[PDB]
């Protein structure tokens, strides 16, 4: 029955009258366009003066469906290419496009993704977002909303990653800014730098600044009391002296997301000042074998769910560690050419990373 | 090099990578244009 | 049935409106063979009461077509050099960007042709980045399917004469994918952000040409180690080095365009660029022993045949702490007297230099 393929060319049909709309909208447009302007001057109901973006500006007409509540002065709008009349306003827009945000509200199911200490990401979400949210409040009852808090775990769990999956209740846009980013040159003028950032945050409403490393290695070398001496805590003075910010106006928020919270210029964490610090440490036995499980999750071979065992071995090993540890079993089945990873493989990369981390430390 | 003998394999692939004919102020550049005058046409320009 | 008649519909309708999509393009095209104006999308997503786009004219001057009449946006996002008409003032079709002046072609090889047979030494090293570089590109698909995305940063530290470069462009070839190579030292201009477009246009060039090598080279003079001083302070070099690191996260889905640094001395570098994600392996390029010295030296020299039997032995005794340059500029001083010649014409190789 050559009626059954009826469907298949049906298909066929549907899938070429789709290209044959598009270029039936493609040729009979075939339009010249229109001629951008601003308004110069407005001159009077029925003639006007409409500037052309280089040079030229001439006495024209409007669009009849257009009125000057619409057209306005000093607006950008549409000559016609010819006969050169109003044929539509647009809207304009400037970018600065240096040093903008980088990273976004969109985000992986990280709220899912961090895993380890979700009591943690809850207790700092209840922290954030309620001022985030509806700031208006704290204004209209007169007091004010918090400005961030602080992580510690220098090398452990993610701060990043829960800086990301936070805003996930957010629906705001983390930007990662580094200390040593924003203050520049050791000058008091620093602030010039902030002032930049926070007003791309202000153009961005809904942001937090994530800040990189404010305590520069916190677990060894140089301290905010050594080498640089008062300068990154002035600079931080800076952005607290900014809590004026319009806090009730603006959504933006800044998490500290120092290293150790041993050297951070108590004088930081007054009422008023950072306030919050929330603790994250190296991940337990159970945010190991959790974070252990996400990171396999992705990972789908013959293997078992063995996880305390590798837990037993890989003890105090940080969240990065440990993803670390799933590409290197990864690595050790593709360098061995099997499309099988089994407890073995896991065992050995365990070891190597354990070896490894051993050797420089 | 120029008179190309020896260089593709007694020795080494290719002759000697460059020259540097330095010295102060007089037989400076006198070789360079007496190499010149020995060699063939492929003759040299006196850029400064 | 009606299946008779829908088809002899079908297949005119399909045969003659193709034919008319042919007809427009053509009339179009010929409009596309002859683009002249360009496109500095100043985009406003106007939706009829779906888009629309402003362009910048070479000739100074601000066209506002209708809703893209002829391409989409989600192709044609905000930027430069697209096709415009310069009858209809209109977007006619895509066409490759400027690639920022320096980075058009700053030293590109198109492709390198050095094997990894005349390198060696390190062979453990250098088989421990083929597997974390060469194979996430040949059997990239065994990657994808299972699951782990191979890691992009590989920070080879050493001393210099230890065969970084060749071992990179021999990596290159073998994933017979494009290959750039950064001039790292050079990267510090007094422009301000020059150094941030070199980069953003670099890994732009990358990305659009294959999965590539991003060869940086001088890492510890891309970025310090925070040690600051009233002398400097790695001030402006640090926009430099933020924006590299914004850069590394743009591939990580497909996995493609890997980045290779070298250096010397990986200590000279703070713990922001070494991550998971960022520049994880750091590979160790010792100066090679008596033996990988003799080696590497006899097959530099292998393409020389004047002194047969020379075992090299005296030379890996007198090859004292000399690198794979020192013993290429060794072999090929002998490829310089050897008009000596046995066992003898490779010792004032390494005198000469000082
Ligand atoms: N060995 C030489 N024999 C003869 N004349 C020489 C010799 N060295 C230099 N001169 C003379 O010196 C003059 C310039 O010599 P030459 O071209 O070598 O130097 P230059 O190009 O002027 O620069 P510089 O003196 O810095 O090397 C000429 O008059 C040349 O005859
Ligand atoms: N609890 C966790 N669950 C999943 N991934 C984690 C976790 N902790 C860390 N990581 C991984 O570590 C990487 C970076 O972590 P980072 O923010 O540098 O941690 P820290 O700041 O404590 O060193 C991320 O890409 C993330 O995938
Ligand atoms: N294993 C090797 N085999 C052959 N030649 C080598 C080797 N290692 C170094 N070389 C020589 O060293 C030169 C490269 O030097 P360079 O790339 O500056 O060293 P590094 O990469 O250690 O900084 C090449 O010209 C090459 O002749």
């Amino acid at each position: 029955i050559d009626g059954r393929l009826k469907e298949l060319r049906e298909q066929l049909k549907e899938l070429t009258k789709q290209y044959e709309k598009s270029e039936n909208d493609l040729k009979a447009l075939q339009s010249v366009g229109q001629i951008v302007g601003e308004v110069l001057k407005q001159l009077t109901e029925e003639k006007f003066i409409v500037k052309a973006t280089n040079g030229p500006r001439y006495v024209v007409g409007c669009r009849r469906q257009l009125d000057k509540s619409k057209l306005k002065p000093g607006t950008r709008v549409a000559l016609d290419m010819t006969t050169l009349t109003i044929m539509r306003y647009l809207p304009r827009e400037v970018d600065p496009l240096v040093y903008n945000m980088s990273h976004e509200d969109p985000g992986n199911v990280s709220y899912s993704e961090i895993g380890g200490l979700s009591e943690q990401i809850r207790e700092l979400r209840e922290v954030i977002e309620l001022p985030l949210t509806n700031p208006e409040l704290f204004q209209r009852v007169g007091i004010i909303p918090p400005k961030g808090c602080l992580l510690y775990g220098p090398p452990g769990t993610g701060k990043t990653l829960l800086a990301r999956a936070v805003a996930s209740q957010l629906d705001c846009n983390f930007l990662k800014v580094v200390s040593s980013s924003i203050v520049d040159k050791y000058i008091g003028e620093s602030a010039r730098l902030i002032r930049e950032m926070f007003n791309y945050a202000r153009d961005h409403q809904p942001c937090i600044i994530f800040m990189d490393e404010i305590d520069a290695i916190g677990g060894r070398r140089f301290s905010e009391a050594t080498s640089a001496d008062r300068e990154i805590q002035r600079t931080l003075m800076e952005l607290l002296n900014q809590m004026d910010g319009f806090d009730t106006l603006h959504r933006v928020k800044m998490i500290m997301a120092t290293n150790r919270p041993d050297t951070l210029d108590p004088a930081l964490l007054r009422p008023g000042r950072l306030d919050r610090k929330i603790h994250i440490d190296l991940p337990n036995e159970q945010a190991r074998l959790d974070i252990l499980k996400i990171h396999a999750g992705p990972i789908t071979k013959h293997g078992e769910i063995d996880y305390e065992a590798i837990v037993k071995l890989s003890d105090g090993f940080n969240g990065a560690d440990l993803r670390n540890v799933c590409t290197e079993a990864g690595m050790f089945a593709i360098r061995a050419d099997h499309d099988f990873v089994v407890q073995e493989d896991f065992m050995k990369a365990v070891r190597k990373v354990a070896d490894s981390k051993k050797l420089e430390s | 090099p120029l008179l190309h003998p020896e260089r593709f394999v007694n020795l080494g692939i290719e002759p000697p990578k460059g020259v540097l004919l330095f010295g102060p102020p007089g037989t400076g550049k006198t070789l360079c244009a007496r190499a010149v005058a020995n060699r063939t046409d492929a003759c040299f320009i006196r850029v400064i | 049935k009606i299946m008779k008649s829908e088809v002899l519909r079908v297949t005119h309708e399909l045969q003659a409106m193709k034919d008319k999509i042919k007809e427009n393009s053509e009339k179009i095209k010929v409009n596309k063979t002859l683009p002249y104006l360009v496109s500095n999308v100043i985009e406003l997503l106007d939706v009829d009461p779906g888009k629309c786009a402003v362009i910048k004219t070479s000739t100074r001057q601000t066209y506002f077509l209708p809703v893209i009449g002829l391409v989409d946006a989600e192709k044609l996002k905000p930027g430069d050099l697209v096709g415009v008409n310069k009858d209809s003032y209109l977007i006619l079709e895509t066409l490759p960007t400027e690639y920022d002046s320096r980075v058009k072609a700053m030293e590109v090889d198109e492709r390198p042709t050095e094997q990894y047979s005349d390198i060696g030494g390190l062979d453990k090293q250098i088989q421990e980045l083929v597997e974390a570089i060469v194979l996430p590109m040949n059997h990239k698909e065994k990657f994808e399917n299972l699951g782990i995305q191979p890691p992009k940063g590989v920070l080879m530290y050493g001393p210099p004469g230890t065969g970084k470069t060749l071992l990179a462009r021999a990596c290159a070839a073998q994933t017979k994918a494009t290959f750039l190579k950064l001039a790292g030292p050079q990267l510090v201009q007094m422009f301000i952000g020059d150094g941030a477009k070199l980069v953003r246009d670099a890994f732009a060039l990358a990305k659009e040409k294959a999965p590539s090598i991003i060869f940086i080279d001088e890492l510890d003079a891309i970025g310090t180690k925070r040690f600051d001083s009233e002398k400097a302070g790695d001030r402006e070099v640090q926009r430099t080095m933020l924006e590299l690191l914004n850069q590394l996260d743009g591939f990580q889905p497909n996995t493609q365009v890997k980045v290779i640094a070298a250096t010397n001395r990986v200590d000279i570098l703070d713990p922001a660029l070494l991550r998971s994600g960022r520049l994880d392996r750091k590979i160790e390029f010792p100066m090679p022993n008596e033996e990988a010295r003799a080696r590497i030296m006899q097959i530099h020299s292998r393409k020389m045949n004047v002194s047969p039997d020379v075992n090299y032995e005296e030379l890996a005794r007198c090859t004292d702490d000399f690198n794979g340059a020192q013993c290429k500029a060794v072999c090929v001083e002998a490829g310089m007297i050897a008009l000596e010649l046995t066992h003898e014409d490779y010792m004032e190789g390494i005198l000469e230099v000082q």
